[PDB]
């Protein structure tokens, strides 16, 4: 059995990681008060939930987990939440005044002094690691904290866990739950010096979870909360290989290997479904053929794009429910008759499958219904290269101006670090083209 | 713990900032001897920003009451809330300051500063952490602009990485005490320029126009105008002292509000503004057509003749959230001709459950509008005016300000016109 | 449409589909890079400090 | 009051539009890159549909469908035609027609080869023509050297076909000719055929004896009026339309223009729309997409209908401008943009 740490950086990772490790405890079944009935083995156990959680004496399953926050107003709410037993207060890092949604404030002048003391909590958990996989690192691309303060530990992370394998959830910027103007050129300045020390990232982007929930769930004005019960169900889906017994992706090295050929375009689109609002009666099961279908509109991505105008480079299938092999591969070959699916001619036309027979748990008193079978599709598509278009641009609109410019450069941040990075997303875009167009 | 320092200075400084802490004491539940007598846990959330805790369960503001005369701060104290405000907090002289601008921020004021800063320095010892400051004054005055400003150079000084906010009133002819309050506003604008991330430009020539024409006041009053910088003052502080998802910050509001660090003067806008039909609910939509026309904003600067840099409104009121949406996108993407095309999404909206006493909801505007420049063009045509003949000069360089001072302080506003300028095309 | 490494375990399966063949910085480096910035902020609040002594 | 913004200052189609927009006092055009807008004209090449429909609360509509290359370039179309089984190889309407490669750069050559020496061994009319997209550049020859020696002295991609041996000719005259349909389709995918068509004819004799001189073959509408010397004397500007068209077929073969190539108009068009819509369909996306399209037909002695190529960003006839974007407006626009008949198109019904 090898362990995996997460670390969840800023309000948007640590508020998601709030509501992934909620969703771990019903899944493994784990109370609030840190206590696993079905663990029969006290205090030990190589278990596959054990690569998430540790155990103490007293029978406690305590997540392997850290969340850090320049400011103590949202993790405040963890260590009063309901699940304020399952972490010691070690886990809980906070500052006093956040980074302003400023990059540099959190990358250079507020991180420098906290960098030291989050390593040496992570070294407290690695240390409890009979054989560390790797990291899952929970942020936002827009807060400063979330976008400053993470680049920075993911530097410092490839120099005292040189071996071990990285993985992102970053959320990506959106208009619709934002009042934050500077978000464009905190993505693009965490993006640039993150992409070399990042193995594999599943971007998410809070236009599309916001639209899920009003057209699927029926919420006119989602609140974070909605967004993250839906985010960690995804989440969930792309991490249960990793807390099951199973043959797919059974640890961290497995995503590069099946989903990044290219070190650099290590960024796969998610998508997830079905997603049923439970204040519906009843609603009609779906079959292996409509969820797998479903998969390949743009309804349901996590990402806002048409991957009907890009080439795949990898694709996985995760499964969770009533489903077997013969219904999988039924779907797919009525799905290769109708849809547009052009893969790079150096890669196979192939999908790994993997499926897990407990169906996706829901959280009581949720948003989302209970299903038989769900589906969560990880494929690397040259057409996500759209985000980073829109994004860049939005980049370039403001920097032509040298707008809020000042605000990065009171903080010690040089001005050409703006440039630099932005020549590098112009290389990113470049190579999502040659790779993709013909 | 984000505690914020309060510091009104001068006689329309004190008179204004008196307002204000008697609104927002009656909005967190804070009665005029420091108990709280409220209903709601959303009143105590976020208390500590303007209000120490004392013995007792008393909360005490935390203001700095300065002027260079008695007279003013004499009434305050024995105003409504007069006895709430801590007793040492009134730092005072007897000298006046005669409407000079010289002598509040060289010699009179110059006298008197070291001490208001030693109530500061105490004020901010006890904060868990301070997030900056913010200063009610005028600066057609003397005190309020000419040691109102000292006191920013000499905070800048001592706590260089904390916010800088000000509510500055600025002179009018049309409501004016002295020909001379253009010499001390144009001195007072160069000043804010450099040392404040945020001022809030308040025209008392629009305070009183709203006040005749839509009010419907056939005699309003300084109180008058100062109710409505009270109201204005709250709604531009409910980020600050109410909970919700927003996360407001001193410098993360600034961080979004202001793209270049000279031109962050903003106009703000209050609504509804009802004269005496006074009960009649307000629609969602009708808040946005009145909180963008311009009779609703207090800069006296018609925003049609300008672009909008950034723009932030808050909303307070149990209100359909998704109609707000709606309607802030359809004032947005009716006039998208008057928001610069260059600063994605430059547009921000807030809600807040708890509306202001007296009414069902309400908003206010905060405005970074490139029309501002309409307000330093009067200032210094009014400037010009008299400079060019020397007029009223003795006053000045009697306090031993040269010449020179004055024309550079003509040019600082006349390049900060420019720089609004080539951002409005 | 061939379906090869078909693993079966308690909680699952997983297998492999195939339609078609196909055809860093040191940690001295990045505390300079820390103390650099610092000492560019060092050095602008010095220059507001000369400034407003004159 | 919508907005709109325009980024195709070429574009002589949706200049009117843009004209009939702003003379309803209901629309509002803004500059060429300002991101709130209801309504983009969009550029002919490299227009940025990623960044389209992220703007909260504005339903955008565009002029392009995204995609729609794939059947208005010459070798997209051609491998678009063989590749898909809608179409297949077996293809009735489309001339055979093969994607050659220059030889300093898959590649039809060898194919093409074969099917040149059975022609040539079976004495059948064995004419082929060379072209491309990069041209105004054609090539029309009998021997297989030239053709392809003409293609390796360019750098782009070019397609051989065969050349029509046996086209249709207006008397009097003796002259060959194209036909131009206008089509429209509209975010819910609805075919809509232009009741008005148009005739590209020559104003030169026909001369299958003399393929060196390349203006009796070519109908394009700027070789006839630069390279021609009867240019507009039996029909004004060499554009005959369905009026007369119609007459001349009933009073010479006895037969309407409906039954006798309409049909197949209709059918050719349908076929080749239906084939890419699982590809290009806006229904399901975050914006909306709609496209003028211009095909360019043939029409053989047998009054069968050949299908040449489809233009992506066509010219409309100086006639016909203020009828059709007129109904541009109707059934595109306002369609989705309502505003405070006898349609002038004709709705090909099919199954989506
Ligand atoms: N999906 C989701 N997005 C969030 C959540 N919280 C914040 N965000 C997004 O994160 C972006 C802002 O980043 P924050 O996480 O608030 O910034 P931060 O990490 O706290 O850094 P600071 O600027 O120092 O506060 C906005 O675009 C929000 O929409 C959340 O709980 N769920
Ligand atoms: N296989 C073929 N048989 C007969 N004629 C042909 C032909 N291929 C091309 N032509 C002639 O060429 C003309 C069309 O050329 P083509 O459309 O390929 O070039 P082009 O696209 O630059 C002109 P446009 O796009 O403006 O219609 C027609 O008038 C037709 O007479
Ligand atoms: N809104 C408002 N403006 C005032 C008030 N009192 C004075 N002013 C304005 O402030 C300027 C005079 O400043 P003053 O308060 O005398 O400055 P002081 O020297 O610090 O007392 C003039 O332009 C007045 O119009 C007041 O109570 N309310
Ligand atoms: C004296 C006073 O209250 N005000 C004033 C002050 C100076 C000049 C005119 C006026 C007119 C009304 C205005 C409210
Ligand atoms: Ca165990
Ligand atoms: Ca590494
Ligand atoms: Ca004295
Ligand atoms: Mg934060
Ligand atoms: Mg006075
Ligand atoms: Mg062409």
């Amino acid at each position: 059995m090898r362990e995996c740490i997460s670390i969840h950086v800023g309000q948007a990772g640590v508020q998601i990681g709030n509501a992934c490790w909620e969703l771990y405890c019903l899944e493994h079944g784990i109370q609030p008060d840190g206590q696993m009935p079905s663990d029969k083995t006290i205090g030990g156990g190589d278990d596959s939930f054990n690569t998430f959680f540790s155990e103490t004496g007293a029978g406690k399953h305590v997540p392997r987990a850290v969340f850090v926050d320049l400011e103590p107003t949202v993790i405040d709410e963890v260590r009063t939440g309901t699940y304020r037993q399952l972490f010691h207060p070690e886990q809980l890092i906070t500052g006093k005044e956040d980074a302003a949604n400023n990059y540099a404030r959190g990358h250079y002048t507020i991180g420098k002094e906290i960098i030291d003391l989050v390593l040496d909590r992570i070294r407290k958990l690695a240390d409890q690691c009979t054989g560390l996989q790797g990291f899952l690192v929970f942020h936002s691309f827009g807060g400063g904290t979330g976008s400053g303060f993470t680049s920075l530990l993911m530097e410092r992370l490839s120099v005292d866990y040189g071996k071990k394998s990285k993985l992102e959830f970053s959320i990506y910027p959106a208009p619709q739950v934002s009042t934050a103007v500077v978000e464009p050129y905190n993505s693009i300045l965490t993006t640039h010096t993150t992409l070399e020390h990042s193995d594999c990232a599943f971007m998410v982007d809070n236009e599309a979870i916001y639209d899920i929930c009003r057209r699927n769930l029926d919420i006119e004005r989602p609140t974070y909360t909605n967004l993250n019960r839906l985010i960690s169900q995804i989440v969930s889906s792309i991490t249960a290989s990793l807390r099951f017994d199973g043959a797919l992706n059974v640890d961290l090295t497995e995503f590069q290997t099946n989903l990044v050929p290219y070190p650099r375009i290590h960024f796969p689109l998610a998508t997830y479904a079905p997603v049923i609002s439970a204040e519906k009666a009843y609603h009609e099961q779906l079959s292996v053929a409509e969820i797998t279908n479903a998969c390949f509109e743009p309804a349901n991505q996590m990402v806002k794009c048409d991957p009907r105008h890009g080439k795949y480079m990898a694709c996985c299938l995760l499964y969770r429910g009533d489903v077997v092999p013969k219904d999988v591969n039924a779907a797919i070959a009525t799905i290769k008759t109708k849809r547009s699916i052009q893969f790079v001619d150096w890669c196979p036309t192939g999908f790994k499958v993997g499926i897990n027979y407990q169906p996706p748990t829901v959280v009581p008193g949720g948003d989302l219904a209970k299903v038989q079978r769900a589906v969560c599709m990880l494929s690397n598509t040259t057409a996500i290269a759209e985000a980073w278009a829109r994004l860049d641009h939005k980049f370039d609109l403001m920097y032509a101006k040298r707008a809020f410019v000042h605000w990065y450069v009171g903080e010690g941040m040089e001005e050409g670090e703006f440039s630099e990075a932005r020549e590098d997303m112009a290389a990113l875009e470049k190579d999502y083209e040659e790779v993709g167009v013909d | 713990m984000r505690e914020i320092v309060h510091i009104q200075a001068g006689q329309c400084g004190n008179q204004i900032g008196a307002k204000f802490w008697e609104v927002i004491s009656d909005e967190h539940g804070i009665d005029p001897t420091g108990s709280y007598h409220g209903d709601s846990d959303l009143q105590l959330e976020r208390i500590n920003v303007y209000y120490n805790e004392a013995t007792g369960n008393k909360y005490v503001p935390r203001a700095i009451l300065v002027d260079l005369e008695p007279g003013t701060m004499d009434s305050v104290r024995s105003g409504p809330f007069g006895q709430i405000f801590r007793p040492d907090n009134f730092v005072f002289g007897q000298s006046g300051a005669g409407n000079n601008w010289a002598k509040g921020h060289y010699t009179e004021g110059a006298e008197l500063v070291d001490s208001v800063l030693d109530v500061v320095r105490k004020e901010s010892e006890s904060c868990d952490c301070l997030q900056g400051f913010q200063l009610t004054h005028s600066l057609g005055g003397g005190t309020g602009s000419g040691m109102g400003t000292l006191l920013i150079s000499k905070i800048r000084e001592e706590y260089p990485d904390r916010i800088m906010n000000t509510f500055s009133v600025m002179p009018s002819p049309k409501v004016s005490d002295t020909v001379v309050e253009p010499y001390n506003a144009t001195l007072s604008v160069h000043q804010l320029v450099e040392n404040t991330d945020e001022t809030y430009c308040i025209d008392n020539e629009a305070l009183y126009d709203i006040c005749f024409r839509t009010l419907k006041l056939t005699t309003p009053t300084y109180g008058d105008l100062n109710h409505l910088v009270s109201a204005t003052m709250s709604g531009v502080t409910t980020c600050l002292r109410f909970p919700g998802q927003l996360n407001a910050d001193l410098r993360k509001l600034a961080v979004n509000m202001v793209p270049f660090p000279r031109l962050h003067f903003f106009m703000p806008g209050f609504a509804p503004l009802t004269s005496r039909q006074q009960y009649r609910a307000l629609t969602v939509p009708e808040l946005t057509q009145q909180m963008f026309d311009s009779k609703n904003m207090m800069a006296a600067c018609d925003p049609r003749h300008g672009r909008y840099l950034t723009v932030a409104a808050i909303f307070r009121g149990r209100m359909s959230m998704k109609e707000v949406d709606e309607q802030m996108l359809n004032v947005q993407n009716k006039n998208s001709s008057y928001f610069v095309e260059w600063i994605p999404n430059n547009v921000k909206t807030a809600v807040c459950d708890i509306p202001p006493r007296g009414l069902k909801m309400s908003a206010t505007f905060i405005g970074n509008s490139t029309a501002i420049q309409e307000l330093f063009k009067r200032i210094s045509e009014q400037f010009t005016a008299m400079f060019r003949r020397k007029a009223f000069l003795h006053w000045y360089t009697g306090e031993g300000m040269d010449e020179m001072e004055f024309t550079e302080a003509e040019s600082n506003m006349n390049d900060l016109v420019s720089e609004y300028q080539q951002y409005q095309d | 449409m061939e379906v090869i490494e078909l693993n079966k375990c308690t909680s699952g399966q997983s297998f492999e589909v195939i339609l078609k063949p196909p055809s860093d910085p040191s940690l001295e480096e990045i505390q300079k890079k820390l103390e650099a910035a610092e000492e560019r902020r060092k050095y602008q609040e010095a220059e507001l400090l000369k400034h407003l002594a004159e | 009051m919508y907005t709109f913004v325009v980024r195709d200052e070429n574009s002589s189609v949706y200049a009117e539009v843009s004209r009939l927009l702003l003379a309803t006092g209901q629309w509002k055009r803004l500059r060429k890159d300002n991101p709130r807008f209801n309504l983009m004209l969009g550029e002919r090449n490299r227009l940025p549909f990623g960044r389209l429909g992220h703007e909260p609360g504005l339903v955008q509509l565009v002029n392009y469908y995204r995609g729609a290359d794939k059947l208005c370039r010459k070798a997209s179309l051609v491998k678009l035609i063989k590749t898909s089984p809608e179409l297949s190889e077996s293809c009735t309407w489309f001339p055979e027609s093969y994607v050659i490669y220059p030889t300093n750069l898959t590649d039809e050559r060898e194919v093409f080869l074969a099917a040149y020496n059975r022609r040539r061994e079976g004495r059948e009319g064995n004419v082929w023509i060379a072209k491309s997209s990069a041209g105004a550049g054609i090539l029309i020859s009998s021997e297989a050297s030239e053709l392809l020696d003409f293609i390796d002295e360019q750098g782009q991609v070019h397609v051989i076909q065969k050349y029509l041996e046996k086209p249709l000719l207006l008397e009097p005259g003796h002259r060959k000719f194209d036909i131009r349909s206008w089509v429209l389709v509209d975010h819910l995918y609805n075919i809509y055929l232009y009741r008005e068509g148009v005739l590209r004819t020559s104003s030169e004799p026909y001369n299958s004896a003399n393929f060196q001189d390349k203006t009796c073959h070519l109908t394009n509408h700027c070789i006839q009026k630069e390279y021609s010397k009867n240019y507009g004397r039996y029909e004004e500007g060499n554009e005959m339309f369905f009026e007369e068209f119609n007459q001349y077929l009933m009073d010479a073969l006895n037969t309407t223009l409906e039954n006798s190539i309409l049909l197949q108009i209709k059918h050719i068009i349908r076929s080749c729309l239906m084939c890419i819509e699982p590809a290009i369909s806006t229904k399901h996306l975050h914006y909306q997409s709609f496209q003028l399209f211009g095909f360019d037909f043939m029409v053989d002695e047998e009054l069968k209908v050949w299908l040449i190529e489809v233009n992506g960003a066509p010219a409309c006839a100086q006639k016909l401008y203020a009828e059709l974007c007129q109904g541009i407006v109707d059934v595109a626009i306002s369609s989705v943009f309502p505003l405070a008949p006898t349609s002038i198109f004709i709705k090909l019904h099919h199954h989506h």
